[PDB]
């Protein structure tokens, strides 16, 4: 602690009582004369000092330091997303100690973690014949986090995994597991430290914080520090161009960014990195949209006439891919603002798109499969997909992307609906090539090469199927009638009935002849036929057989819901049709006046079709929602009540706490 | 004996297509997530469209539990509409009286488990599960509630 | 190289009607804050008023890293309200060049900071001290900006 | 995000505690002692414990010992009365402000007068408060005032007191109206600073045309110093600077003079007000709402050329922001 090392590369005396050693270092650093006034006896440690001193990148102290700048780069491969090398360095046989630390790592680096121990022992039975001293040490901790996250996840497989995976998947011998638990009976790791020989500390004083559980509480203390410290400087001042904010937490940010991620060392896949790389992210955005969207008076300005703007590297893609779960946006959208920056350059991020794409179409397209690898992976693919939508570059991305989603992704992780909403999402700043629609077109041939199960129900939890697909085919282009969709309808005959459903869903994309099939092959009974022809638009108008069925339905609806009254059973329906009713009488569509019998079964039937007689005490703020539709604005153009909505609208704008309900009329009539 | 208060709730599941038994004592954190939202599902063409009613609509259920069930589980060491239905109890405040019991019930819930509970620690087991709620094709399901405060 | 945002910004002071020049330099903090807040202090009136723009206002200024002084330090030793001038270093996006300057000063200014810190972990010094800009009755105070750069 | 009010109440403790902590205040410096570790705490509590005005609802004596306290037994390095008065306002939503506490304040603005001599500091005030505020202070819960302590000590006062004279002089509604005959013979006349304390204190009620020359030599004054100020490259700003009072008293028939027009391209809201027809809407701050009066706002609305653009940057901050005010404002007066 004789100098306190500031995190910008410069040095000041923190404790030093006697000469200035470093004061002097660095006043031999800018004279190249003084540098000549030395022998070969002190170059030997000049030439060793160079390499990791310019490695790390200290200029100078605090005093006549001018305009700095710190180099980030990531020599990490297995940060690089590119497994294939890895392996093949895997098969490559031993040469060194070091060799077999940093192969020792990617081993760790693929999950399976059998030899990955077994090359830690070996290397802990010969390391002191080499009589290396931080190895040592640097082994201990690995294979004291390895045992962990072993143990983890068969505490994660130790129940959960038979539920989610239905069968009791042992990727692990019972012997190996007897072995490591006799042998790990009572190790803590405490006296990790206590035990080494004591010419061990004297110089690795520094290294023994990588041991216990203080991984962490040294660095998220200054996190969550700066974190208030520029959310509270906010717009008035504490303002300059350089100074200001997140100057020193990029250099810290990437200066232990690679220090596990280029020793080498492996809890890379923790929920403390995952903490760290969100918060740090956050931090970055934060000060950049603060800075945007500022007021600047006279002096606001004035300072920091330019901005950061957060332009995001390569790096800071592949952390949010790896370890982020609202991804920033997820909530720090609802949250947080956003406006362009520019998503700049590419070198070989979309190699790193296929070096994802690539390997899972491999993996999922080989029945062999490892369940860790699968865990260990699933995860940071999901983030990568969410998050590769706001992109554009050359689709060179876009194609495999669809591919591997379409055929390879995992059904037991993700339902129809999540992977429309997946597909739909992507095309928000994308658009839609013949490639990708070709695609998607294989893949509902596919999907109709599998409805002939008679049991598989397609259950989603968005409500979303198949033909979904099919109508943003016709959204983003119309004229592109289906070719084997009319084959199929025209081979099905009247024998088997349980296409009937996914043949009505997707008429819109057949030929004319398809069309003329389904014709002579409808059927409408039921009231789920009726809705499902409205939805494609074929129905205009309403039959006085069609309100003939619907006053059944409600007089059905009745007659079960004065029976669960009188029991006092609340009834929910959660698809519930008669605020479907309701809307179908208040725009005019049906102006019967049958329906004036049957109010009261619901709040919201009770608004839409008796405004006269409807006590605004009951009014849920969900309703309004539902929608985007003109029906909202329609709906919205009240004048006789409209003081009530006016009155619960001031009342909940006056929290001002939901963006919806105000960016709902912020220029709509405008 | 100041305002140390809180209450107790029960946590009930159940495997479709037959009998079986399966139920979580207690849900300490039990946080019971709704979410309604839309961006854009309409093209916008047809002149009239006679008809809107899309809202994304999902339930999301989250437990602890320290109690699975050996029956079972021994037997399958050696799936189904996990459906849920959870138990509670409702006080009035006037009377402050054990008079009401309040169900809900799911009966179509697939698992949606997370493969990442990494940490350096050794907690106090605490298995968070979180689930989804999952809707079929032909009507109903989601949610579905008792009521037991008569009088 | 990569990703860093860099400059420089010093902190200087001095005493109102003497040469005395005893303070912190270039202080990476040097925070400030400026703040107009209003409320219903104007809630009844004559019903015949002009105007009054009362406009409540609120500066802070907060500099530290330390290394004040020792001469003037040691005369003092043995109530102007002081005065401030600062400086800023303002480049020019499109070809990043020494061309600008931005001058600050207030007449007054009152350094009222809390006296207590006491952490358990010996900092380097960092005694961090805020300001308070004040103004007189007579006219003028708050700020007096130059702009530099006449070419 | 703040609501005023919540389940506030609860007398006992935080009253208690409210008097407790107003109690040290008592064994002061001015009193006794001036042991720097007392200030070493001195406020690190209790500065903001008096902006807990706007927190709980207080007592007739919690509003008694809010009051004739601090008035003295206090040191001097400044903590000042823009503190003090806004927090004097901030308890006015708690509570009512007459016979529990105006009974007191009446002296206490006495005794601020009879601070004042020829020449000795002149005044500062801190954060600009002008402690001649207490004449519209008044006016604002009540009406004029009959206090005499300080009418005698305008009563005996004659000359040479001019700092004595003036400062007293913007308490004249609480004078006693022979005080107040007393105090308009040898007074400053037509001073623009004490031009402003008389109109603001109700002294003056209509403009006349020395006022309009005096404002006229104000503007010519100010221009000459944005004249010599651009030549220098400097720029000023400063909490007695009346522009901004000037356009908005041209825009509502205040000062009928077109000589004014003149000095268009001095000032932002110079522009925006004088003239509402040639100003660029662009150099509008939409932080200067703030400072507008209700009537002020509501007249602002009623006319086309501070329309088409005030409404839409109103809506670009409310999406981009997340305050209060400015939604309040938008649908109580701009909708």
């Amino acid at each position: 602690y004789d100098y306190h090392f500031e995190v910008n590369g410069t040095v000041v005396r923190h404790k030093n009582k006697g000469f200035g050693y470093m004061e002097r270092f660095f006043e031999l650093k800018e004279s190249c004369d003084e540098r000549s006034k030395l022998s070969k006896k002190q170059y030997e440690r000049f030439n060793a000092l160079f390499n990791f001193f310019e490695k790390n990148g200290v200029i100078c102290m605090a005093k006549d330091a001018g305009t700095l700048n710190t180099s980030i780069e990531i020599n990490s491969l297995a940060y690089h997303g590119k497994y294939d090398v890895m392996k093949k360095f895997i098969e490559e046989q031993s040469v060194s100690i070091e060799d077999d630390y940093k192969k020792a790592f990617f081993l760790a680096c693929l999950g399976r973690w059998e030899e990955s121990y077994d090359l830690y022992s070996n290397i802990i039975l010969n390391s002191i014949d080499e009589s290396n001293g931080c190895v040592y040490y640097l082994s201990q901790i690995n294979r004291y986090r390895i045992y962990q996250s072993i143990t983890q996840a068969v505490t994660q497989f130790n129940g959960l995994g038979l539920l989610t995976f239905g069968r009791h998947y042992k990727p692990f011998t019972d012997e190996f597991l007897a072995r490591i638990e006799r042998e790990m009976t009572n190790f803590n790791i405490d006296d990790l430290f206590n035990g080494m020989p004591f010419e061990f500390q004297k110089k690795y004083k520094i290294l023994e914080f990588l041991s216990d559980n203080q991984f962490l509480y040294d660095d998220t203390v200054k996190l969550f520090e700066l974190t208030n410290k520029v959310r509270s400087e906010m717009s008035e001042g504490s303002y300059s161009f350089g100074m200001s904010s997140d100057i020193v937490v990029l250099l810290r940010l990437y200066d232990n960014l690679r220090f596990l991620y280029e020793n080498c060392l492996w809890s890379v896949s923790f929920h403390e990195f995952h903490q760290y790389i969100r918060n740090s992210m956050s931090l970055l955005i934060e000060k950049a949209e603060y800075e945007r969207t500022r007021d600047i008076d006279e002096l606001g300005f004035s300072f920091f006439g330019k901005k950061s703007g957060f332009f995001m590297e390569y790096y800071d893609f592949v952390n949010i891919s790896r370890h982020f779960k609202i991804d920033d946006i997820k909530n720090l959208e609802r949250s947080c603002s956003i406006d362009k920056i520019r998503f700049g350059e590419q070198e070989k991020i979309e190699e790193y798109l296929v070096g994802i794409a690539e390997e899972i179409t491999k993996q999922f397209s080989a029945n062999g499969m490892n369940v860790v690898f699968y865990t260990q992976f699933i995860s940071e693919a999901k983030a990568a997909l969410y998050f590769a939508k706001y992109v554009k570059l050359s689709e060179e991305g876009l194609g495999k992307i669809v591919k591997a989603l379409l055929f390879y992704f995992p059904e037991r992780d993700l339902d129809i609906g999540k992977r429309y909403v997946w597909l739909e999402r992507l095309t928000k700043c994308n658009e839609l090539p013949k490639s990708i629609i070709s695609i998607i077109d294989d893949f509902l041939v596919l999907q109709a090469e599998k409805h002939i199960d008679q049991n598989y129900s397609e259950v989603s939890s968005n409500g979303l199927y198949s033909r979904d697909y099919g109508a943003l085919i016709k959204h983003f282009e119309k004229n592109f009638i289906s070719k084997r969709l009319s084959e199929i309808t025209l081979c099905l005959t009247q024998d088997k009935q349980k296409q009937i459903d996914f043949l009505f869903k997707l008429l819109p994309l057949l030929s004319t002849n398809a069309k003329s099939h389904l014709l002579s092959f409808k059927s409408v009974e039921n009231i789920n036929d009726l809705m499902n022809g409205i939805r494609i638009g074929l129905i205009d108008e309403f039959t006085p057989e069609h309100e003939e069925l619907i006053i059944e339905y409600l007089e059905t609806r009745k007659v079960n819901y004065i029976v669960e009254k009188e029991k006092g059973i609340q009834t929910f329906s959660s698809n519930d049709y008669m605020s479907t009713f309701g809307i179908w009488y208040f725009l005019e569509e049906i102006n019967n006046s049958k329906m004036e019998e049957f109010i009261g079964m619901d709040d919201q039937y009770d608004f839409f079709v008796d405004p006269e007689n409807f006590d605004y005490k009951k009014f849920i703020p969900s309703w309004l929602k539902n929608y985007n539709d003109k029906l909202l604005g329609k709906i919205a153009g009240n004048k006789h009540m409209k003081h009530h909505v006016i009155e619960v609208l001031k009342e909940r704008v006056k929290n001002s706490n939901d963006k919806r309900y105000l960016e709902i009329l912020m220029n709509y009539f405008i | 004996m100041k305002t140390v208060i809180q209450d107790t709730a029960d946590v009930y599941f159940k495997r479709k297509s037959d009998g079986k038994l399966v139920f979580t004592a207690e849900a300490q954190t039990a946080s019971f997530s709704q979410a309604i939202s839309e961006e854009k599902l309409r093209g916008g063409i047809g002149n009239k469209p006679l008809y809107i009613l899309k809202s994304e609509k999902e339930i999301n259920l989250t437990v602890k539990n320290a109690f699975f069930d050996l029956e079972w589980l021994a037997m399958t060491q050696g799936s189904e509409r996990y459906e849920v239905e959870y138990r509670t109890i409702a006080y009035n405040p006037d009377t402050e009286e054990v008079y009401s019991d309040i169900y809900i019930q799911f009966p179509n819930v697939s698992p949606s488990g997370e493969f990442e509970m990494s940490l350096e620690n050794g907690n106090a087991l605490a298995p968070e599960i979180k689930f989804e709620a999952l809707a079929d094709t032909d009507t109903d399901e989601m949610a579905v509630v008792i009521e037991a405060s008569r009088d």
